[PDB]
């Protein structure tokens, strides 16, 4: 509970005919982050040498 | 964002301030009322 995760939209479809071009262009964005309240909180273990 | 056409006057009205007060984890205190009292009315 020292993780948080900020977000000002969701995972968004968009579809575009790009009719000049012959396609259909699809877009899919999102906004996130990974951020703590405090500056701790986390242990890692790692291989030897 | 400072890149369309309008835009504000400047970040702190891009901003939203919180009254929220929040503190890390506090040390907890055991020694200091364990022991029983022993009232005193003189020096």
């Amino acid at each position: 509970d020292n993780f948080v995760m900020p977000r000002q939209r969701a995972v968004t479809v968009e579809r575009e005919r790009q009719a000049g071009k012959q396609r259909d262009a699809y877009y899919v964005t999102q906004r996130v982050n990974l951020q703590r309240y405090f500056e701790n909180g986390v242990v890692s273990g790692a291989y030897a040498a | 964002n400072q890149s369309s056409s309008v835009e504000v006057s400047s970040e702190s009205y891009e901003t939203i301030f919180s009254q929220r007060i929040i503190r890390d984890l506090q040390k907890e205190l055991v020694v200091g009322a364990l022991f029983e009292e022993l009232p005193m009315s003189s020096k």
